[PDB]
């Protein structure tokens, strides 16, 4: 049903780790290590904050997840002690990114297991040992390696095929990765009123529109439609919105230059934006 | 595990949430004679609480601390475990069972919190015998400084207020008040004492037995007649079972009545209590947090007939036996502690300075 | 939904303020040490107007000078103000004809004089007007704003008293007239022949 | 930054024009976020420079709407945090003891502000977790107006206890009716009354639980209109009164140090415009805030526990600096 | 037989002993259109009580006495019978029906008692027409000398207590207070008046509309803001619907609240009432005997919604709108009657001297 995200069982010291608070005691706060198959953990009260704090409940908030560093580990007694004073905002950000990517990877693996109908928890543990943790061991970078490998598999299915799990299981995993690691959807729209009330009005307007549309490269066809008489909407349904905005800006600049050259009228009704 | 004590008799609707047991029903009837839950430091204290062998709050705290010293001495760590946390996790059932036998007081709550803090403060590297010895030493130091020295300092402070030829009114069996009066009489102060008692405990007679044994002139009367005797009373002195952060005084049932009538008769009111008894929790009435004792103690034999004999056979009839009540701060003029002579409004301030 | 716009006529085409108007525009008179233009601009800004056009003909120089120093003319204001000057203006009809000639408005603008003191949020009325337009496919062209008041109130001066007759089910105006000096009022039969369900005279 | 100025202008316009955000908790959170952005996205070298900038912004925001004190309280809290951080990073209270005995700051300030937001998040649950110890079975609890804190308090209390709640509508803004439905949606057996009848029913009320808008230094209160009458009736009947108030509602000001303490709105709500002629001579006042002296307050409940009014001066002294009461 | 009125809505547990009728439900649905069980005057008066067309205590008493005069004029004794007790026996069902339409007040109770005592005292040797004329004359004399002359004397007495430049606070609608203020202003005094109103009747706008028509300066505000304006108030004048034997003042809901807040602000409180409203019964609070109005009156349309529209649909929801409440004597300083200005504890003495 569920297991630790990483093959490693006890996280090392000085490693920022996600926790979920469960209860409050005198010694400190009880948490579950969500990504280590919910092992019990402690946060000492003397380490909650650098300031003088009298109540644990001032920042415990049972039921709310948190990012805590590990200050001491004792594998013999199953005792892990954590901390909140040491963690920096940047460390929290990178740990949260790690947690999100690990959650995505585990969602993919859990979907694969459910598709395979592997009712045995041992079968799911073996699935973790074989399918996803192989890339984790290969890349020598826990967390990020699995997500990078899954992205590459969504790009090139060679990585997914290289796994030695099964044939039908490989197909199920590929389908799950495609349904999960390929959520590409974007449509950048903009509005601009291009019209020249001069001698060759319609001709100049058509020429400027064609010149602007000529800047639309492959996999980014800028289609211009006449929503109104004087205003025109340009739509480019392409991924990479960061580059799409620059492309739309370049097209708008080209259209404005073409309109100004022929002594016409060009107005930017709205900047490019997603739909 | 330990069973649950059965509530005895119907309760008032306003007090439906509080438990109410009977002295006849002892929980030990459902527990092993060679106590298998844990060692029987539980059962001795629990029986002496349920049967009311010890009543005074200081007496209860001392008995609990002695029993818990025995607990610590007999306790041994399990392999592959940490004492600083296992000790508290094991001690929590002791507190649960003790609450089942009889609800705890503020003094015992403070003692439990202090000992839990001490256990938590114990490091994970020190040896077992050293930890046990230092825990026992800490308990001894706590007892000493929080009871004996506090009582001596409070007696020294109260010696100033007690003037010659005056009348001092007390209430119930309180060790601090009796010791204060005895020490004041020792130093040559000449005065009278008026004792006010209330049913059904009638523990006020206790202090009377002290006062005659100290040669102090005394007088004794029940609570309702207090309004008759107050005009000749010059000072009212009351012990307290607890102090709250709002300045109110949680004490025996009759304390608030005496304070109110004393204010109505223009008589100063003194409340003597130790700092360790101060409790951070607050309440505005005796309904939210109290303790209902056995109602069967209410039955009395007047003439040859007991009116409340078969009270259970009347469905509409209800009996309540309150043991605690709250006196509002505005009716209190003194709190006498080892820190000195303070107003009630300064109760939280002490809680701030003793916490660190 | 295009951004909302509002036209703000800054001249009353009537000489009701001689000799005060002879040396100061009516729109610039201080009500409570504050110009009426400031009041109406604040009201427009409050109700979410993002573009305001002010038309000034009489003594437009003083209005220009005073307005350019106002808060609304600051670059930080969310109410974009555009000032138009034309001595050819003689009535509100000329102002609207000029607006249509230059086609500043896109759809559903606000018409209001420059001496209007109000704190009305017309979001509900605007939504009702847009819904009526959408369902009826561009039949309704105007939506007045009226406030309930007793006829004895001082605000209801005899110069601006108005009596209206509307359908109570859809707030569809059927008749509208002034009541200056009239001891009786007239209503054509047509009002009843169409809306047989009911008619309310207000 | 341009966007910083844009957000500041939007915030001050929203505060000065009407309501927003709906709950004072959201307003405090937005103020703290704006102050954090001011501290981060601005240039400053000395602590004095940052304090002067914060003081100017706080003066502007307070002048936007004086009747709203939460923004000022957050600004003063930030100023106190800055003072403490500078003092303990450079060196190491105004008491008698003091009388008789004479580079990386920004990250610490940001961390302190984040801690402040974290403890702001759970304030309502911190208050509501201790409801069970203040309510007994078959109690009668009376409430005035509308208050989310008291609503959550009563909902948490009613989970394991049964009692009766009587709500008085706060005319003219009859927001108590929301209680009338909301508690009814939880099945608490509530009753609705007009706020002309408090004393008449007051003798049959065991306890009164109310919220508040502001807490002054001496322990007074700024509450909804008519709360002074309710407190007076409670004092007359000596019924204990509870003020469920979060920690961030302690203004270090004093009652009579200023005016405009009451907030006046259009008299349309009290007397409708349709009266006509009589409005031409009749003067109408509609204050929406009333002053409650600390004598009539029995207990304060906050995210840190219970307290007496007489102790308020300490808490106000533990969150602000005396040299910042002028702002 | 007269049918009983059915209670509307679920009543509060503490007020289970009081009735609660809706304005929509009227008994006339189950009565003959040509009135046979009761006199047409009785049914008309009950209709205009149950619909709230008569609200003032003095107005209610006057209307009741006029209707009773109509009935007496229309009455005819039966054979083998005499007027003395037959008249009372016939009148009892009319009073029961009137109570069914709306609970009786102190003024109506006293009027009924006085009329019963007068009818019972009618000699057997009296002739029917002569007895009817005598009863009509007695009712007219009682109305005159117990309302009009009493109000004139009360206004004359209260004129002295009012000085130039002071501020007087009133509450609700009451003819006696308005007459006192108008006559005091007419006599030459100059002062402001502060009017306090309350939901849902909002009857204060009545007296305000009078004061503006008299040229008196005035101010208006709802009851909760009274604590705001009491610092500038010098005297408080209230109208009382009933005076109890123990000195308690049985009046409109907001009376006791205003008296308490005024006493807290250290402002004297004045009460003007007529001797005929002095009841002999006593009550220590507003729970033992009160009046429950239509609960639907509490609904107010704020914004675009009525928050209490389907209040019945919430099972645990109850609405409560009292009409009367009791002010303890310690919060009152004056009782102003035709006898003069008396302490609030002297009510029983008057009760003794009027019999």
């Amino acid at each position: 049903l569920s297991c630790r995200f990483y093959q490693h069982k006890f996280p090392e010291v000085e490693d920022v780790v996600m926790v979920n608070v469960r209860s409050i005691a005198e010694m400190g706060a009880y948490v579950s290590l969500l990504e280590y198959n919910n092992i019990e953990g402690m946060i000492l009260l003397s380490e909650l904050s650098r300031r003088r704090i009298r109540s644990i409940n001032k920042l415990i908030r049972i039921g709310r997840n948190e990012c805590v560093v590990v200050i001491r580990v004792d594998k013999e007694k199953g005792y892990i002690d954590l901390s909140k004073r040491r963690v920096s905002p940047e460390e929290a950000i990178k740990c949260e990114d790690k947690f999100t990517k690990s959650k995505t990877v585990y969602s993919i693996l859990r979907h694969v297991a459910e598709v395979l109908e592997y009712t045995k928890d041992e079968q799911l543990e073996s699935l973790f040992q074989r399918t996803a943790w192989v890339f984790d061991d290969k890349y020598k970078r826990p967390g990020y390696g699995a997500y990078d490998a899954f992205k590459h598999a969504v790009s090139d299915p060679s990585i997914l095929d290289s796994l030695d799990l099964n044939e039908d299981e490989r197909e199920v995993l590929i389908n799950n990765i495609n349904r999960r690691l390929t959520p590409q959807a974007v449509k950048i729209r903009a509005d601009i009123e291009v019209a020249c009330y001069g001698y060759e009005g319609i001709d100049a307007v058509k020429e400027a529109l064609r010149a602007g549309l000529n800047c639309s490269t492959e996999n980014m066809p800028i289609k211009i439609n006449l929503i109104a008489p004087p205003r025109y909407v340009m739509t480019t349904t392409t991924l990479e919105r960061t580059e799409g905005l620059s492309v739309l800006s370049q097209a708008m600049a080209v259209i404005k230059e073409k309109i100004e050259e022929k002594r016409g009228v060009f107005n930017v009704q709205m900047e490019p934006k997603v739909v | 595990q330990v069973p649950t004590r059965k509530d005895y008799g119907s309760k008032v609707s306003l007090f439906s949430h509080l438990p109410q047991y009977s002295r006849q029903n002892s929980l030990t009837q459902f527990m092993s004679i060679p106590s298998s839950v844990i060692h029987p430091a539980m059962v001795r204290l629990g029986l002496q609480y349920s049967q009311g062998l010890v009543s005074g709050s200081n007496a209860r705290c001392i008995a609990l601390l002695r029993a818990l010293q025995q607990v610590i001495q007999d306790y041994t760590t399990p392999p592959n475990e940490e004492l600083s946390r296992d000790l508290v996790n094991k001690l929590k059932p002791y507190m649960s069972f003790l609450t089942q036998c009889r609800p705890l007081s503020a003094s015992m709550h403070n003692a439990i919190k202090f000992l839990n803090k001490e256990i938590t403060s114990v490091g994970s590297s020190k040896r077992e015998e050293e930890a046990k010895s230092e825990l026992r030493a800490a308990i001894d130091r706590y007892v000493q400084e929080k009871i004996v020295l506090a009582a001596q300092a409070i007696s020294r402070f109260a010696y100033q207020k007690i003037s010659n030829g005056d009348v001092i009114l007390v209430y119930g069996c309180s060790s601090l008040v009796s010791r204060i009066l005895q020490e004041a009489w020792t130093e040559g102060r000449r005065f009278r004492v008026v004792v006010v008692d209330s049913r059904p405990w009638l523990e006020g007679r206790h202090t009377l037995r002290s006062l005659v044994h100290a040669g102090v002139p005394a007088s004794y009367l029940l609570i309702p007649a207090a309004s008759y005797v107050l005009p000749e009373v010059s000072k009212v002195l009351l012990g307290a079972h607890a102090l709250l952060a709002n300045g109110s005084v949680m004490s025996r049932v009759g304390t608030a009545q005496l304070a109110l009538v004393a204010r109505a008769h223009n008589v100063p009111v003194l409340v003597c209590c130790e700092t360790y008894k101060f409790c951070e929790r607050v309440q505005t009435d005796a309904f939210v947090s109290n303790e209902l004792d056995d109602p069967d103690d209410l039955q009395c034999k007047r003439g040859e007939h007991v009116a409340l004999a078969n009270w259970q056979n009347h469905a509409s009839l209800r009996l309540l036996n309150l043991v605690y009540d709250v006196t509002p701060p505005e009716l209190v003029d003194l709190v006498i502690t080892e820190l000195g002579m303070i107003p009630c409004s300064s109760v939280p301030v002490v809680l701030r300075v003793k916490s660190s | 939904p295009p951004p909302l716009q509002a036209v703000l006529v800054a001249d009353s085409f009537d000489r009701r303020f001689f000799p005060i108007s002879k040396d100061q525009p009516r729109v610039l008179l201080p009500l409570a040490n504050v110009a009426l233009i400031d009041y109406t601009l604040e009201f427009l800004t409050a109700t979410g107007v993002q573009e305001t056009f002010v038309f000034c003909c009489w003594k437009a120089a003083q209005i220009k000078e005073h307005l350019l120093k106002s808060k609304w003319c600051r670059p930080t204001s969310l109410n974009v103000v555009r000032i138009i000057t034309s001595e050819l203006y003689r009535s509100l009809g000329d102002v609207l004809r000029d607006v249509d000639a230059k086609a500043l408005v896109r759809s559903d603008f606000l018409l209001v004089y420059g001496d209007v003191i109000s704190n009305i949020n017309i979001t509900r009325a605007l939504e009702e007007h847009r819904l009526r337009r959408k369902l009826e496919k561009n039949v309704s062209v105007m939506t007045m704003i009226f406030k309930e008041s007793s006829p004895s109130h001082p605000t209801r001066c005899h110069e601006d008293n108005v009596v209206v007759a509307v359908d109570s089910t859809t707030n569809r105006v059927l008749h509208f007239q002034k009541t200056q000096g009239l001891r009786r009022f007239a209503f054509p039969l047509s009002l009843f022949q169409g809306s047989s369900d009911g008619v309310e005279v207000r | 930054g341009s966007e910083l100025s844009e957000r500041i202008e939007s915030f001050v316009e929203t505060l000065k024009r009407g309501g927003g955000p709906r709950s004072s908790e959201e307003m405090a959170r937005e103020t703290l976020g704006l102050l954090r952005q001011i501290i981060t996205d601005h240039r400053w070298s000395n602590a004095g420079e940052l304090m002067e900038l914060i003081r100017r912004e706080g003066r502007r925001m307070t002048a936007a709407q004086p009747s709203e004190t939460t923004v000022g309280n957050m600004v003063r809290r930030v100023l106190k945090i800055i003072r403490e951080e500078y003092g303990r990073l450079h060196g190491r209270q105004e008491s008698l003891h003091k009388l008789l005995t004479s580079a990386q700051l920004q990250s610490n300030i940001i961390e302190a502000i984040n801690e402040l937001l974290v403890e702001l998040e759970g304030t309502m649950e911190n208050i509501a977790a201790q409801a069970l110890e203040h309510i007994h079975s078959n109690e009668v609890i009376m409430t005035i107006g509308f208050s989310r804190t008291v609503e959550a308090f009563l909902k948490e209390a009613a989970r394991k206890r049964k009692f009766h709640v009587i709500v008085a509508e706060c005319a003219p803004f009859c927001q108590g009716h929301e209680m009338a439905v909301n508690l009814s949606k939880a099945g608490i057996e509530t009753t609705v009354m007009t706020d002309a009848a408090i004393f008449a029913v007051m003798s049959r009320v065991n306890k009164v639980i109310i919220g508040t808008k502001t807490i002054l230094a001496n322990g007074a209160l700024r509450a909804v209109t008519g709360t002074h009458t309710l407190a007076l009736a409670a004092k007359h009947h000596s019924t204990p009164l509870i003020v469920c108030a979060p920690m961030f509602k302690l203004s270090p000001q004093f009652p009579n140090e200023e005016d405009s303490f009451h907030k006046f709105v259009a008299p349309e709500e009290v007397l409708p415009f349709t009266e006509g002629d009589i409005l031409e001579k009749v003067s109408v006042h509609c204050p929406v805030f009333d002053y409650v002296p600390p004598e009539l307050i029995t207990l304060f409940i906050s995210n840190i526990g219970g307290n007496a009014p007489s102790y308020i001066y300490r808490l106000m002294s533990e969150l602000y600096h005396p040299d910042d009461h002028v702002l």
